[PDB]
């Protein structure tokens, strides 16, 4: 999923 | 001979990216669950590592070309190199004088024994400290240290990478920038580039060991519940 | 008239369960991410609530009959009542004098404004404080407070419960123990049982509002990353 | 899944 990663990568 | 304006731009951008993501005051450390000196150092070290992953993401995003990759390649690069980037960047707080990582007060002074209190063994800890000693003894210029982190992050030989050609081209440009910098700016650095490439190899064994030990800790829900969502996402195998 | 030995045993077991899971010294509070007075109180409040969920699990496990239920019913009961049990148990630190929850020093003194700093609105906060005032004014005996938490936890009317007959039989036995205790042990408590049943109804509206506000916060990965694994599991909808 | 809950419920 990578919800946090995707969001941090903007 | 000298470096091109493009090579100079790359170094300035990388040094700027590092200054933006590395805080020499360590003032944010007070916001973590406090250090307790079974598995008493786990909450503090989990928050320290979670905080450092955010910094690594921040640095990666400012590496020229990195943001142009697909989200998936950026994830694949970050997921397998984050622990290596943390080990590299930690060298800035590492001291040969006490063989520990000093981040301000004795509150944030981390020795091997403290890391043992987060569940780690000497199998990882002894080679980690030997790596820290060897890297500190290289007496890298800030430009070299920053180039080494970016070279590490842009390794196309990681599981899950799709655009291997693009990544390897980005890393090569960085290695040329590094080789040219040492040659032009570092006196006595004739054997340096090769020593730095060996440190990247050492990091693969450290990554290997860390992964094994993380897998062992994370399997127990009493310790896994102490981790942060970001740590679980980044070190987790749910890719 | 008097209570049976079975009713006395139930009260002693519940009071003992509460003493084992509620720490009057609040000494564990120093281990949480510190309070910061955007969404500055979120880390501390998440750790406080995560810690309180563990306590509620601990108390639930000592409620007579609860451990005999299937794992799934225990989860269903815990998932939908935990926030209500937290609201009930918090009343022990709530003070009418300052309209805040005092857990030792001003370090762990929580007012409405502090909870606003974890993302909550007056839509939840104003009825929460009115509930705390009303419950504190009931001046419940420790036996009653403990019976009320156990009655709340054993409500069969929760989503996901399978053995509704068994749960309702457990809760009824507890309500009889409560009605008999007030009658025999509480002077002036003629209207008390009914007032306590109304507080359980008030808790459903508080739960409703809390769920909405949690859903809103948890949807944003910048705030959800600050939560703990246990909070995500318990307040999350992945049942 | 409820990995933490199950474990805490022993
Ligand atoms: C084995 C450890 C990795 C643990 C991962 C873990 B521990 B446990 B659990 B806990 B959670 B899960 B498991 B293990 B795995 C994850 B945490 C080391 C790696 C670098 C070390 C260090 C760095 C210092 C600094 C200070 C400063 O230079 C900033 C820099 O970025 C930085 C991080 C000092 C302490 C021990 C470390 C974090
Ligand atoms: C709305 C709040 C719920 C937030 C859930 C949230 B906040 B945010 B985020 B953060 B994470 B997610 B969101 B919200 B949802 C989850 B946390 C309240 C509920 C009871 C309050 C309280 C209790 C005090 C005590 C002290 C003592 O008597 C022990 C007792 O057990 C206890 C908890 C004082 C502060 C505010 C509360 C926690």
């Amino acid at each position: 999923r990578h919800k946090i990663l995707h969001r941090l990568l903007q | 001979h000298m470096l091109s304006d493009e090579q100079m731009q790359i170094i300035n951008s990388l040094v700027e990216a590092h200054h933006k993501t590395y805080d020499d005051s360590y003032s944010d450390f007070v916001r973590f669950r406090p250090p307790v000196r079974r598995l008493s150092m786990l909450p503090h070290l989990a928050d320290l590592v979670s905080y450092s992953i955010q910094k690594v993401i921040g640095f990666a995003k400012m590496i020229p070309g990195f943001r142009d990759l697909t989200a998936e390649d950026q994830i694949a690069l970050l997921k397998s190199s984050a622990i290596e980037i943390i080990m590299l960047r930690s060298n800035q707080s590492f001291s040969l004088e006490d063989m520990s990582w000093s981040c301000g007060g004795p509150d944030f002074k981390y020795c091997i024994n403290d890391v043992t209190k987060a569940g780690h063994t000497l199998e990882l800890l002894e080679p980690l400290v030997k790596f820290q000693v060897g890297l500190k003894k290289l007496k890298l210029h800030e430009e070299e240290h920053v180039l080494l982190m970016a070279i590490c992050l842009l390794s196309p030989d990681r599981p899950g990478v799709q655009d291997h050609v693009r990544i390897e081209a980005l890393q090569d440009r960085l290695c040329d920038v590094l080789q040219a910098y040492i040659r032009i700016q570092h006196p006595g650095g004739r054997l340096l580039y090769a020593k730095m490439i060996q440190k990247l190899a050492d990091l693969r064994s450290l990554n290997e060991e860390h992964s094994k030990q993380y897998r062992s800790l994370s399997f127990q829900p009493e310790h896994s519940m102490q981790l942060t969502p970001l740590v679980l996402e980044v070190f987790g195998s749910e890719v």
